[PDB]
This record gives C-alpha cells, structure tokens and sequence, in this order.
C-alpha cells in the first residue's frame, strides 16, 4: 500500500508539537524567505521524530503553517522512504540487503534476527518495541553488515553478535558504531 | 526482409525507359505528366487530342500493344476539373501494361 | 466449422458474453447488427439494443471473428422460414439468446476451433 | 528569427520556439503524450524522441528547443527504433481494457500503437494493477488504465485551479489519484476527461453510451452558459 | 610514468582525533584568509589547471562544470549545492567524508563561495544515516559562532552561510536535477535535463551540483600546489579519489588510492577472499552500482582511471569494488542490483517505471531458471534501449549491468535455465 | 417478474396502456431463460493469494482476454471487465 | 506463364490452343484445360512447406484468438484493423489474375 490511506481511527484525530512549535517556525527561515515550500521538507521529518506514527490530518495540519497546497504536501511525504508510513515502534530497526552487503552474507543476519525477535520479516512486534523492514541501502558500506535503528547505525556484527545487541536494547541503548574491527582502516 | 516486401525493384528502371522514350517526342499537345511507381507506367493526355496518343502504342516498331481492352473512370470533386477517364492498355507480345488518363472536366 | 443462423452464446456460470464494443458493429460488410449499450443495474455494462437482420446480412464470420469474447458463434442452422419480414429479423437478443437449443453443438464446435483445425 | 532546416525542408522558428512547435510549421506531427496546446511543457514520458545530425542521445521534442540552425529529422532511422520501443514499455503494464474500455479509436494511445509502435509482437508477462480511485459525479475514473503520466497532475495545478492529482508511489504502483477519499470539485474540472490521451478517465453520465466508431459529429454552440461556441455533439 | 599508491599523501587524513580545533593543527584553513583575499577568476583558474575528474558517478571534469556556470550578470541570487548522501550501494564515502572529518567538508564549502559567486551554501544528507547528519550540524555551529563562514569572515567581502537538510533517501540525491527538485520542496522527481541545466534554473536560481568528495578535495588543491594534485594518476584523469571494497574479502575497509591504479594490487592490500585472481573466480565491478562486473581475464590490465577503464567493457565513475567469490552466485546477485533500482525508480519516463519493473520480473525468472533459451538475447535488445531514451542517468544505471550478463558470461546463465528444464519438465 | 402480460427480460418495457406492442398477441413473444444476470451472482468468490490476479475463461480455448485484478480495500471485492466473479484478499 | 502471380513457373502449366475459331474448338480447349490442371493440384499437393498462414506483421492481417487475449498490442492492432480498415497506401494500381472466364481487372 502506497496511494490509499485509511479513514477509521486514523483520519481526523491529529496533535501538533507546542514546545518544538518555535523551533519548526526557526526551520522556515533557513531557506529562502520568499516563496518558501522547503520548509515542508524539514517539517515533515521533524514530525516523525516528534510524533510517532504520521497522521494524515497532521500533514495537513503542517502544511497551513507554511501556507501550501493540501494535496501537494501531502503527496511531498509520499515520494519520502525515511518517513514514516502506517505506524512505528519505540526503536524500529531497518536491515540491509542490497549486494555490496550481500556478497560476504547479509541474508544470514536477516534471518538470524527473525527468530530472535520474533515474527516473519514485514510483520512488527504485538507489543511494540522492534519493527523490521528492508531497506536499500544504510549508507555507509564500510563494514559487512549494516542496520539503522532510530537514528544511529549500527555496522559489523556477527551472527551472535546481533542476537545480543538486540535483545540488550530492550531496556538500556547499545550505541556502537562498527563493533567488529576499526572504523577507519582494518 | 523476407515476409515484408514483396519484391524488389530490378525492372523499375527497365520501364523508366519508356517514361523517357515517349517523353522524347514531347509534345504539349500529348506528354504532360509522366508517373511510375510500383512496376507500373501512367500518363495523363490533354483532352485536345486523345486519338492520336491511342493511335500511337497500337502497332508500332519499338513496342505493339494492339488491345486498348479496359477502361475505368473517376470521380473526384476537389480539383477544378471534375472527372478523369483512365484507359488500361495491354500487350500480348511486348507483355507490359501502360496507363492513358484524361484531365478534363469533361462535362 | 459452418455459419448460419446467428446465436450469441453466455458463459457455463450463467452471464451474457456479448460485453457491447460495437466492434462487430463496424466490421460488418451489410450493417445488419445494431448495437446501443446502457449500464446493466449497478456496476456491469453489457447491452440493451441487439438487432440482427436477416433481411441483411451475407454470412461472412467476420462478427465471430472480430469478436474478443466469442459472443456470436456460427451455428450449424438450415431451419429457418416465415411469413413476415418482421418474423425473420432478430429482435433484442431474445431470440438469439433462444439459441440454447444450438449452443450445445456450438459448445462442441468450438472445441475443434481454438487453435484452428 | 532563426532559421533551422528540418526533414532537409528549411522552417523559420522564433528563438525561444520547442523542437514539436517547429515541426507543425514543416507539416509534421510527433508522437505526443504530454500536449503542446495549453498544459505546461514537461517530460515525464520520453515518446517525442528525435535524433539530430550530428549527436549520440536523443532529445525530447517538449524540452529541447532548437536554438541554433541544427537538422532534426522526424522519418530518421534511430527515431523509428525509439518510437517502437517506448510502444512496448508502455503497455508491458497495461490492463487490456479495448474492447471494455470507454475509448475505442478515440484513444490516443490505440492510433500510435498502429502508425508508429511494434506490431508482430510484444514481449511482456505479469502486469501489475491499481486500485480504483474515489470520484464523484463526472468521470468514473479507473487507475488501472492510467498510463502515470503528467497531463491531469498540471491541470489540476494550472488549468483547473484546486489541485488533487500527483504521485502515489515510486515504481510500477505510483498512482494518479488524490490519496486521501475525497470527491473532485465542479468549476471547471468537469474537462479533465477530454484531456487525458487513456481510457482512464471518462465521463461517468455517457459512459458505454457509445463508441468512437460510428458516430455523425456536428459543431454547434452551447446554449446553457454564456460565451460558449464551439462544441462537437455526436 | 606508473602511479603509486598514497605513500604519505591523503585529502582527508585525520579520521581517528577529529573535532574542531584538532582538526585545525592537522592541515585546515592554512589559506583561509589568502584564498578569499584572491580574486574569483584567479580561484577558479586553479581549479582547471589541476585538471580534476568529477568525484560523482557520471565521469565529467569538476573544472568545467565548476567553470560553467561562471555568472557574468545575475539577476536572481546564486545558491550553492552539495550532495553527501549515498546514492550508489557498495559506496562508503557518505559516511567517511562527514562522518569521520566533519570540519573538511564545511570548509569546501567556503572554498568554492568565493569562487563560483554564492549567497548561500547547501548540503544534503542521507536520512538513514542520522549519526553522520549530526556530525556535520555540530560543526555548522563551531563555525558560524568562532568566526569561520557568514558574514564577514577571515577577511572577505562575500558572504556565504552554511545550512543542512535531511533527505528522503531515494533518487533524489542521485541525478542532479533530482537535487535541485528536492531542496526547493518538491516530490522526489528530476527536472527536464535538454534545455536548461543547474547554470540557467535550480530552485530559482543559478546553482552548481557537486559531490560530497569533490566538494572537500577543493581546499586541499587550493591550499597545496596545483602540481601536486596533478602528479598521481593518468594525463587524461588525475587526482586521488576514495575506493572502498564490499562483498567477498577477507577484510572489507575504505582507502584512500592514487588514481591509475591496478585492480590487482588494490586488492592484495585491503585482503580479498581466497585469491585475487588465481582460485577465486572474479567477478568484481569497477563501480559501485552503475558499472558491470568486469571479466576474470582482463582484471590486471584494467586501471581506477575513468579513462583507461572505458576501454574495457564500460568506464568506472562511481569507483567502488564489489567482489565476488566462486562460491557465490553471480545470477542471484546481478538480479539483486536491479530489484534496488526497482524501488529507486522515481516514476517519471515510461521506459523505467514500467521499464525496469518489467526488467526485474523477467531476471527474477532465471534464479529459478523457467526462462526459454531464446529470451537471454531478446532481453539484450531491451537493456540496451533503457540507456538512450530516459532523463536522468539512473536509466542509464540499471541499463549497464544487464548488458554484463549478456557479455563476458552466457554460458552461466544457459546452465540455469538448462538445469530446470530437465529435473521439472 | 413479469408487467400484466408480457416478461420483462435483460431491463426491457412492454407498453404503456397497450399502443406500440400489437404484433405480439397471435404469435407468443420471445423471452431469455435467466437474464436478470442471476446466475452471475450464483458463483462462489474465490480466495486470492496475491496481491494481483490475473482471470481467465478456460485458457486460450474459451475468448477471454488477460486483464489484472488489485485487491487492496477491504469492503467491496474486486472485478474482471469480463466476468462478475468477484476476489478477496 | 507470363506473369506470375503467387509462386508460379515453378508449378508446370499446359495452356491449350486451338487452331480455328468456332465453338467446338473453343469447347475443346475447356476440356483439354479441365484434364491438364489436375498436374497443378498434384503438384501443389507435393510441395507444401509448413509456416505461417497470415502476414506476420499485424498492420494488415488480425493475429490469432490465443495470441491477442493475452498479450497487449494485439488486440489493439484487433481493434483497429476492425472497425477502422487499413490505412493504405495511395496511388492507382492495376492487376489482373486469369480467371477461367477471362479476367479480373480490378483498378
Ligand atoms: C545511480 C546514480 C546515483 C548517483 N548518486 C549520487 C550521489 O548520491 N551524490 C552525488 O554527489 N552524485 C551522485 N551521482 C552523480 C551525479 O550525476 C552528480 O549529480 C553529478 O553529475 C556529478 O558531478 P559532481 O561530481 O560534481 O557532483 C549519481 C549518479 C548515478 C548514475
Ligand atoms: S458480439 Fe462480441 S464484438 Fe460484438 S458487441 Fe458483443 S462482445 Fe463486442
Ligand atoms: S455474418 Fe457478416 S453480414 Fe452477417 S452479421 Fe456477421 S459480419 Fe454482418
Ligand atoms: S486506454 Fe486505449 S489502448 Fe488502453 S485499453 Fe483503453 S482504449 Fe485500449
Ligand atoms: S489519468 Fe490520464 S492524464 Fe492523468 S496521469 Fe493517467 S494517463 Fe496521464
Ligand atoms: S530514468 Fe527513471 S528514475 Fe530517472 S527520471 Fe526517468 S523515471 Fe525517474
Ligand atoms: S510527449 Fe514529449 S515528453 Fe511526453
Ligand atoms: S549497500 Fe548495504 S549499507 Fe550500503
Ligand atoms: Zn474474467
């Protein structure tokens, strides 16, 4: 699902920020002070991040602040891969799968981490707190693994190795960068 | 191509000639235009004199025609002149088939 | 494989196979089939007028060949005479949906027609 | 003016003039999907492909204006292999709607299909299909048979005034429609069926009514609403 | 005449002990006052006398594209662009160059105001990546506070301030008319390349599109000589630019490499996996994803020059290795590279959104190997197309792969398909 | 259903007080056996696996053109051009 | 013998001809065709190559019921070589194919 979006329980009820309201007018200024639809760019990603889970009347809640078109704003966010779609947990973790990452296994990652956290590959977590998607690519391919949780990325783990960062995550963050070897030159 | 065309052009030029040799003549009186396409002769005759040019093509030295057999007509109204008498000529012992049309409103 | 007297034919689970295109219309070389379509109820749009004259008509194939559905299929049909002019021309379906008493054996001619002979 | 020889014949051009523009001045239409009447000029497609003399890729008739004297020939021999191919990529996922469809020889898409793409075959296998898109009273408005083009999406924009149309997706799922269920409002945008090349939107009132073939057209004014003239009635 | 690799000389060295004034100790900002003093033409002309090769994945020289915008008289005011964000799978420069030194690459910025003529200077981000992203916002805030960039700074007339935006992560980083389309507001989708390029119109203004590596090489060849940067590599291409190494090794890492390198000692440095050319069979691409995988003969021969490496096969631009082992699969993974341009295909030209879509479903047919002998050279005809009739160059990206499996295989392919005909059939 | 006298078949309409239908009164008058499209509703819905599904008559033997089905929203099931069989999820 | 219209010369023929004038050997000449043309038959019974029926190219001929159901450009080449005719080239062109009678000069 891409262009239909739901109407029951997820269409009228929508909450703006009030603390990070003086902080998204700050935002706007940044670009160019006439003529301005940048700034629904920078909101849309500072709303993901605020609120859990994008509404569909809180696009166009966003979109009357910087005074443009409902239905371009709200197809602006649809092009978007790092925006959040449909619903999100407290620490959503996206694994790659692309073939610079494949060819010294990233499959074995994948699937090693389905069993340990539970469900298929698409499917979320009942209780919410670990989501799985694939993702193209994490960007940096310095290291043979890589996966994005929230917003830092965690690169180089082993097949025990990313059982245990997971399952420590529940309670307390795990940081990390490449846990595996050096950063820069190995 | 194999299935796309149906023959290719070898005789074209051998029936350009004649597009050439009654052209020599030229008469206005006669000639006019002169079409060739698809291994087929048309002339189109000034209604004047179109006894002579079918005279002509019956008997003669280079090429003997005899049969002036079939003969059509077309009606079109967007030129000027309304009408145009097309005679289908054939010849037995040359085997080539030549076109006579006529110009004319011929009201 | 034989043409005579015209029969449109419906699909095993009930439901008209004639969709209405006025494709077999246009190839018509006698203009004997008339076709005006309106949307059937709510959701399906499959006919309302469906005249063929038999006054007209040369019995070509063409309709069952231009037809994507196989809707009219040529039926093996001698029996046929009237007294009228109005007797002999196809009303609105009807009578041509009355080929049911024909549609078994087009049901079993067709079978020696896809992928033909 | 400068002047700029295409199809050898030589065609005086404004200096801000597009390559299709210059090509109705030689008597010559390219195969369009994107107009060149009223909507703004935009890609979003690449049919109006033409080779130049001298140059390795190809350039959009839309976008490409043609500035200094260059030849552009449209009967070329990379234009034919181009045309023919974008013909395949559009209907790879295309619905097969022709005999049901609304369009029937009106369909701009079914004439280029016989004048300029491949006709002996076409290889495809598994096409993907879209969900049908809410629509109120004018136009009963089917995705599938949408081809994702540009020409609705700027008309809402421009032409029509409230927008509604855009993008949906980033592949083969991007949909033409409005993404959130609401119904398109009058004004003007009762037009927008006409516009569109695919049997993808049509008026809902004469739908099925009546195909392309056979019809007896007549040119009259229109007598509701003032300042109307012009209007083929079949 | 033959290159050397590094040998005590980097871009970007410091990696290890990076912040915002240890940085500083290390080579940055030594000519920040003498290059902004300098005159704009003066600047520039140091730039093409290098001769620099473009660090993005296209193969089109930093000199002239920096030299053609040149602005004799504008109207509207000049904006500056920069993309950092990964495009290309098997690249790892996105998060090395601001990631590691985030100091480097706000000083390219600064380096390239005065020169190409811009009001203001912006940078765009992966976001996935959001550690990286925030690195390069710490340094925006020691820098516009201490007295670095805005304003009147280091003893300059012009003024240029610095602001980064967080991308999509899609096509939108990838072509440059994307970038121009996508920090203006607009849905993810590239302009009309033809008639009119970043110079005439971008986001209402005269812009230039530059590479996160180009970007930060600009200070370090205006700072050091112009022979310098000259002096490693080709006649035709030269300068050194940042190779990374993915898949199949025995130790995948970043370095940095002189240009007109061998593909062999690159390899034999960085460790592959069991042999570099010898056991193992080689199936490594010159590029990140643009680029096909390069055959097991002609491997040595080849060089990191984008010159000399399209003389074989097709030029490398985007310069990242991607090896592959025997033991691998080579149908599996050249299917997997298309399936990304499956969800990267932004939906404009028909021949990529229902071209390349139509692409993946035909090759995901010869993992399973259902696909008819005669469909692998009728499938040739059809990639071949993708390259010529499309906009941006992502076309072009998914079109250079597929015509690699085609040439140098074929008979790998032919056992796939003749393997299932015989056990299920 | 049938008005008066005659039969109402696929939405036809007899005669307004008996004026324009006299032909039919000696000779009995046409009628199609189940053409109120009763038998189109009769046929089961069948479960779909994917998200697309491609309908069929009875292979290339049986005319009916390919067309793909989408099944994203729940109420209302989805429809070929050709058939009124109907699929679900 | 003269000209050919759909492989011919390679198909031996025999023309009989007469000597005078009259009705009987007018009637002859029909009966000495009717047992010389069984050859053709039979030699067009020895040489058949297996292929297609119809033109390949879909501008002219439908394509097959099997064939246009499921791929796309062939029902719409299906919708439009119905309904629509052609679309032919112009120019007039005369041809003519011995028909028992005489012939068929269709202009
Ligand atoms: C698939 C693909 C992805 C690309 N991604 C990027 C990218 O993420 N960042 C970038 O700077 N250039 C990228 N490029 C190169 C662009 O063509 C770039 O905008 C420009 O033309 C190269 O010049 P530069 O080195 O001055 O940026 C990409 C090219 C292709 C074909
Ligand atoms: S008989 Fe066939 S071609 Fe004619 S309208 Fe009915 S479905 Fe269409
Ligand atoms: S058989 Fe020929 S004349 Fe008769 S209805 Fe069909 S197309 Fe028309
Ligand atoms: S959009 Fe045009 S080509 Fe496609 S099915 Fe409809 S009429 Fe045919
Ligand atoms: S509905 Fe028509 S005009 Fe709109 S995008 Fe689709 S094909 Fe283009
Ligand atoms: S080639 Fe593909 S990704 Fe690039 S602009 Fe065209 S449709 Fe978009
Ligand atoms: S018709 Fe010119 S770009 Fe679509
Ligand atoms: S390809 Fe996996 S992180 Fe870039
Ligand atoms: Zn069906």
């Amino acid at each position: 699902v891409h262009r239909d979006t739901p109407e029951n329980n997820p269409e009228t009820p929508f909450d703006f920020t009030p603390e990070n309201y003086k902080r998204i007018e700050a935002i706007v200024k940044n670009y160019p002070e006439g003529h301005k639809a940048a700034a629904v760019l920078p909101v849309l990603d500072l709303a993901q991040r605020q609120n859990g889970w994008l509404p569909i009347s809180a696009m166009n809640k966003v979109a009357e602040i910087l005074q443009v078109p409902p239905m371009r704003v709200y197809e602006v966010a649809t092009f978007y891969t790092m925006y959040n779609r449909k619903p999100v947990g407290k620490y959503h973790i996206q694994v790659c799968t692309t073939t610079p990452c494949m060819l010294r296994n990233s499959d074995s990652i994948l699937e090693a981490i389905q069993k340990k956290l539970g469900i298929k590959v698409g499917e979320t977590t009942p209780d919410k707190l670990f989501t799985l998607i694939e993702v193209e690519c994490l960007g940096a391919c310095v290291n043979a693994p890589m996966v994005q949780i929230n917003d830092n990325y965690y690169e180089d783990l082993t097949p025990k190795d990313i059982e245990e960062i997971i399952d420590e995550l529940k309670a307390g963050k795990i940081p990390k960068p490449g846990p595996r070897s050096g950063r820069f030159s190995c | 191509r194999p299935t796309v065309r149906p023959r290719n052009d070898v005789a074209h030029k051998q029936l350009s000639a004649f597009g050439e040799y009654v052209a020599e003549i030229l008469p206005k009186y006669v000639q006019q235009v002169q079409v060739s396409c698809f291994n087929e002769l048309e002339i189109c005759i000034h209604p004047d004199g179109v006894i002579p040019v079918l005279t002509f093509l019956r008997d003669h030295s280079n090429a003997q025609f005899k049969s002036l057999a079939d003969l059509t007509a077309v009606d079109i109204p967007t030129r000027q002149n309304r009408f145009e008498i097309v005679y289908n000529l054939l010849s037995l012992r040359f085997n080539s088939r030549i076109r006579v049309k006529t110009y004319t409103d011929e009201l | 494989r034989f043409r005579g007297e015209h029969a449109l034919r419906r699909y095993p689970s009930g439901e008209e196979r004639c969709i209405a295109c006025k494709l077999c219309e246009a190839v018509c070389p006698a203009q004997a089939i008339t076709i005006e379509a309106e949307p059937r109820a709510d959701g399906s749009r499959r006919t309302t007028r469906y005249d063929i004259d038999m006054t007209k008509c040369i019995y070509c194939g063409f309709c069952q060949e231009a037809c994507p559905v196989d809707a009219i299929v040529e039926g093996p049909n001698f029996e046929f005479s009237t007294e009228t002019h109005e007797e002999l021309l196809y009303n609105k379906e009807k009578l041509l949906n009355n080929g049911d008493k024909w549609e078994a054996e087009i049901a079993a001619n067709i079978q020696a027609d896809y992928l033909y002979r | 003016l400068i002047e700029v020889f295409v199809d050898g014949q030589s065609v005086m051009v404004e200096p801000g003039t597009t390559v299709l523009q210059a090509c109705e001045k030689v008597g010559m239409q390219i195969p369009r999907f994107c107009y060149h009447e009223r909507l703004s000029v935009a890609g979003n497609c690449r049919m109006c492909l033409v080779e130049i003399e001298k140059a390795p890729k190809v350039v959009a008739a839309c976008a490409m204006p043609v500035m200094k004297g260059w030849n552009i020939l449209t009967n070329s021999e990379k234009t034919k292999k181009a045309r023919e191919g974008v013909m395949e990529f559009l209907l790879a996922n295309h619905p097969l709607d022709c005999p049901i469809c609304d369009q029937g020889g009106e369909c701009d898409l079914q004439d280029q299909s016989m004048m300029f793409g491949s006709d002996r075959s076409r290889f495809l296998e598994g096409k993907r299909a879209v969900e049908d898109k809410n629509i109120g009273p004018l136009v009963k408005t089917i995705m599938t048979r949408c081809i994702q083009c540009t020409r609705c999406i700027r008309f809402a924009s421009e032409i029509a005034g409230v927008d509604d149309l855009g993008t949906t997706g980033r592949g083969n799922d991007m949909q033409v429609g409005t993404y959130i269920e609401k119904m398109f409002m009058s004004e003007l945008s009762g037009n927008i069926i006409d516009i569109c090349p695919v049997g993808a939107l049509t008026x809902x009132x004469x739908x099925x009514x009546x195909x392309x073939x056979x019809x007896x057209x007549x040119x009259x004014x229109x007598x509701x609403x003032x300042x109307x003239x012009x209007x083929x009635x079949x | 005449s033959l290159k050397d690799e590094d040998r005590i000389f980097t871009n970007l060295y410091g990696r290890h002990d990076w912040r915002l004034k240890g940085a500083q100790s290390r080579g940055d900002w030594y000519k920040t006052k003498e290059i902004l003093l300098k005159g704009p033409d003066w600047i520039l002309g140091e730039v093409k006398t290098s001769g620099l090769r473009g660090r993005g994945g296209a193969g089109f020289p930093t000199g002239l594209k920096w030299s053609f915008m040149n602005k004799p008289s504008d109207g509207r005011p000049k904006y500056l662009v920069v993309n950092a964000d990964e495009g290309e799978p098997g690249t790892c420069k996105d998060r090395e160059i601001i990631r590691h030194d985030p100091h480097k690459l706000v000083e390219g910025c600064l380096v390239g105001g005065r020169a190409m003529g811009a009001r203001a200077a912006y940078i765009y981000i992966r976001g996935e990546f959001y550690n990286e992203a925030s690195n390069l916002q710490v340094a925006i805030r020691e820098a516009y506070e201490a007295g670095l960039i805005g304003k009147n700074a280091c003893g300059s007339g012009y003024d240029f301030d610095v602001f980064v935006v967080r991308g999509a992560g899609a096509y939108i980083c990838g072509e440059e008319t994307a970038l121009i389309e996508s920090i203006e507001g607009k849905q993810g989708k590239p302009r009309l390349k033809p008639p009119f390029p970043a110079d005439v119109g971008v986001f209402g203004c005269p812009t230039t599109v530059a590479n996160v590596e180009t970007v930060a090489v600009s200070p370090t060849i205006c700072r050091r000589g112009g022979a310098w940067f000259a002096s490693f590599g080709r006649e035709r291409n030269s300068g050194t630019k940042l190779f990374n190494i993915s898949g199949h090794v025995n130790n995948p890492c970043t370095v940095e490499e002189e240009m007109s390198v061998p593909l062999k000692e690159l390899i034999e440095k960085h460790a592959g996996g069991v042999t570099g050319g010898w056991d193992n069979l080689l199936a490594v691409i010159p590029g990140g994803s643009s680029t096909p995988l390069i055959p097991k003969s002609v491997c040595e021969t080849v060089l990191m020059d984008f010159d000399a490496l399209i003389q074989a096969q097709t030029g490398l631009g985007t310069a990242a290795v991607i090896v592959m082992d025997r033991s691998t699969d080579i149908v599996k993974a050249i299917a997997r590279l298309i399936e990304f341009y499956k969800h990267e295909s932004c939906g404009q030209c028909t021949p990529c959104r229902e071209g390349v879509d139509w692409m993946n479903k035909v090759m995901a047919r010869f993992v399973r190997g259902d696909a008819r002998p005669a469909e692998i050279d009728s499938l040739w005809e059809i990639s071949k197309q993708i390259e010529g009739h499309t906009i941006c160059a992502l076309g072009d990206g998914a079109a250079w792969p597929v015509q690699g499996l085609i040439r140098h295989f074929r008979p790998e392919l032919e056992e796939r398909m003749q393997q299932f005909a015989q056990q299920h059939q | 259903x049938x008005x008066x006298x005659x039969x109402x078949x696929x939405x036809x309409x007899x005669x307004x007080x008996x004026x324009x239908x006299x032909x039919x009164x000696x000779x009995x008058x046409x009628x199609x056996x189940x053409x109120x499209x009763x038998x189109x509703x009769x046929x089961x819905x069948x479960x779909x696996x994917x998200x697309x599904x491609x309908c069929d008559g009875g292979g290339g033997a049986l005319g009916h053109p390919r067309v793909y089905i989408n099944l994203d929203k729940e109420t209302k099931t989805g429809t070929c051009g050709y058939c009124g069989l109907q699929f679900r999820q | 013998k003269t000209q050919p219209y759909d492989v011919y010369d390679q198909v031996e023929f025999d023309v009989p001809i007469g000597s005078r004038g009259d009705c009987y050997d007018r009637y002859l000449c029909r009966v000495e065709e009717m047992r010389q043309s069984i050859r053709i038959i039979s030699q067009c019974l020895n040489k058949m190559p297996p292929g297609e029926i119809k033109v390949d190219d879909a501008k002219v001929s439908p394509p097959k019921r099997a064939e246009m159901k499921t791929s796309m450009e062939s029902l719409i080449h299906h919708f439009k070589l119905y309904t629509e005719g052609y679309q032919v080239p112009p120019g007039a062109t005369y041809t003519a194919i011995e028909a028992p009678k005489g012939e068929f000069g269709v202009y």
